[PDB]
């Protein structure tokens, strides 16, 4: 049974769905479910009432909306076989689990009791032929055409700068922390709070996540901006009711540098690329900086790169060519790589077949993946 | 059981380690006797490694930090005009 | 100019004055600005038509009476700056705003403009030397003499739980409300209606807030309570027609433990209290939990402090000693913490002076206060 595999990228802010050996993911989704907080009184209303996908979307201000999965970790298990089971329903896939083999993702260095989860969630409630997990930074690499170089990412769960040299995904060099656009956005909202304007319903919360993804840039010089005074710049949200953003749009996205904003110790995204280049081999590391690959949807900020050659500058030494490149569709270069990884003709070897889960267990899940 | 490794790029860092064990085993075979100890050295030096591995990159990172926190108690980069105009106690 | 300076502890509902050192706060009068509703036909009648303090409470219903402040937040700032004429009038303190520096208070997390508004006023429209603005938490610590423990408040605007340890007041675990005595009150009101007594009028929704402050307990068992059936308890109103309350005391100030009551999806009192001590480090969680301590007016409910212990019980790790300590003035713990940090000489480093003002502005206020 070895038909057109499925590529299933995992997020906690958005998941990825389609075929193998396509241009783009047809089937792009936020990785949440809403379900009503209002009183259904008048018959003929919206039936089910536990709403994925576009759905949600347009009937956001009903939905009490929460996330099942926080910093690749899902909390909620239910929540993500519900989303599971929407992916392979009519509404978007228009397939069945048994017949397709599935390509997962998720983030480097979860923990492994949700690996086991989501693999007993795919062998036994859905009837999967064959499994497979895999990393992001191996799959944006393929997706790309390089096989040396570092790739960066951040997403709205996971920030994690992955060196590769030629096919050799080193498991020590990785590098990871627990802040990223979800913390951004909540970063945002409490200075929405500080500037006047309050959010706290959850399907207000999107609202957030719009205008850190409109209305923020990243400044070069941090106390320069300080220094100065803002415009004071306008935004109109979905009602109608304007809002001056004011000096909250260029000082939320700090956290993903300064991670001490938010109140929690971490490294931050410029350190955490110079670590990954740090802890791999001596020989290696003039060729890493030279690939460097972005990914994820907060990399788009204005200025972001910019920051980003700057603080490696800083803290690199001296004489050495830096090369922060990146692709034109940076949301969807991980799919791109699974839909890629999953078309080769070596794909059947990898993976893990129903048979043998059933025989082995979670061991030979662990096995394979590394 | 004694491990040592030896880093000394821009400053050095070393691990040192050993692990003594006691043990009693039983005689039966030769192929038995061969397999037996084998069996109990493969246990004890992959325990070994996986508490040298595993403890150390996340429980010496908190006992490291125990020692000196990331962050102070409060989560915030102290204030250096904080500190030099206000006073405490009673 | 080092004079006696002027304690003005500002709230939503009540606003406390008087000057530094003392046990009381002497001035204590409801933070709203009356106005005649009907026409003055007869001379020899109330003159000014701006009415303040205890003439606005001996003559509620001439007046149509409208609170300045909201959740914290003054929307109305002529009647603001009114009342604080008002408070350094002779009718309550009897002195010049010229002479004495000026300690003021706010709830967390509010609008910097509102902050800013606020010093303008008591720089440029009263002459004031020097003004300083403080929290409520770090106060009601200052007046019963701990430096660590959380700070659960519950006034008429805000409730916020601030977790402050060995004198620092942990500003990234503040947790927030717009949930408090007014929107109890409000609740209240809208209660009365499906019994039976409406109260619709502005100087007649006073006589809501009497009925929440003498007839209302918290029981500890909701599910309970609404099973069994109430006895329908009597209060006399101002006029001497009886009222039959019956479930809506009981249900009434739920609302802060089930914000899900009134319509707006906030976390509540007892879920606020256990985040602050979450947020906050592992280390200081179990003297976090040790050193609790209530303030506010709408922490004075039967039953409140055993509710909230049964709720903490139920969300905080089992096997910990917990104690929610009360002061006995509870409502003025705010004002003898000021009054206290008003008398000590360290005071003299932490003001803005209005020299300094004029030079930086805004800038230097919001350096001061953090």
């Amino acid at each position: 049974i070895a038909n057109q595999p499925v590529v299933i990228d995992n997020g906690s802010g958005v998941i990825k769905a389609g075929f193998a050996g396509d241009q783009i993911p047809k089937y792009c989704f936020p990785n949440y479910v809403g379900r009503p907080k209002h009183v259904r009184v008048m018959a003929g209303a919206l039936e089910g009432d536990i709403f994925i996908g576009p759905k949600a979307e347009e009937h956001r201000g009903l939905l009490s909306i929460r996330y099942p999965m926080e910093h690749g970790i899902v909390k909620d298990w239910n929540d993500m076989e519900r989303i599971w089971q929407y992916v392979y329903s009519k509404e978007q896939l228009q397939t069945f689990s048994e017949e397709h083999p599935v390509l997962l993702t998720e983030a480097p260095l979860n923990p492994r009791k949700n690996r086991e989860r989501a693999a007993e969630v795919f062998f036994e409630t859905f009837n999967v032929p064959a499994l497979f997990i895999s990393m992001q930074a191996v799959l944006s690499l393929y997706a790309t055409g390089r096989t040396t170089g570092v790739v960066l990412d951040s997403g709205d769960g996971v920030t994690h700068a992955v060196p590769i040299y030629e096919g050799f995904a080193m498991p020590h060099s990785i590098m990871r922390i627990d802040i990223a656009g979800r913390d951004v956005s909540r970063f945002l909202r409490l200075y929405l709070r500080k500037e006047g304007y309050d959010f706290h319903s959850s399907s207000e919360f999107e609202i957030v996540k719009a205008i850190k993804e409109r209305a923020c840039y990243l400044s070069i010089n941090p106390q320069k901006d300080e220094t100065l005074e803002t415009e004071k710049a306008q935004y109109y949200l979905p009602d109608g009711s304007t809002i001056e953003i004011g000096p909250s749009r260029f000082r939320a996205p700090e956290l993903l540098f300064r991670p001490d904003l938010i109140g929690e110790e971490s490294e931050g995204i410029h350190e955490v690329l110079v670590f990954a280049i740090q802890k791999s081999d001596m020989d290696l590391r003039r060729t890493l900086f030279s690939n460097i690959v972005l990914s994820g949807g907060s990399t788009l900020f204005k200025g972001f790169g910019d920051r980003l050659l700057s603080e490696v500058k800083k803290l690199a030494p001296k004489d050495v060519k830096i090369r922060i490149s990146a692709p034109q569709e940076r949301l969807y270069s991980t799919w791109i790589g699974g839909s890629i990884l999953a078309s080769l003709d070596t794909f059947k070897k990898m993976w893990v077949s129903k048979k043998e889960y059933e025989e082995d267990g979670a061991r030979s899940i662990h096995r394979k993946t590394f | 059981l004694k491990i040592q490794v030896h880093y000394y790029e821009d400053g050095n860092v070393q691990l040192v380690s050993h692990k003594d064990v006691q043990d009693s085993v039983t005689v039966s075979n030769e192929a038995q006797t061969a397999k037996e100890f084998i069996k109990i050295i493969e246990h004890a030096e992959n325990e070994y490694q996986t508490a040298i591995s595993e403890n150390y990159q996340t429980m010496s990172d908190t006992t490291f930090k125990a020692l000196r926190r990331q962050l102070p108690v409060t989560r915030t980069k102290i204030d250096w005009n904080k500190i030099l105009s206000y006073k405490i106690g009673k």
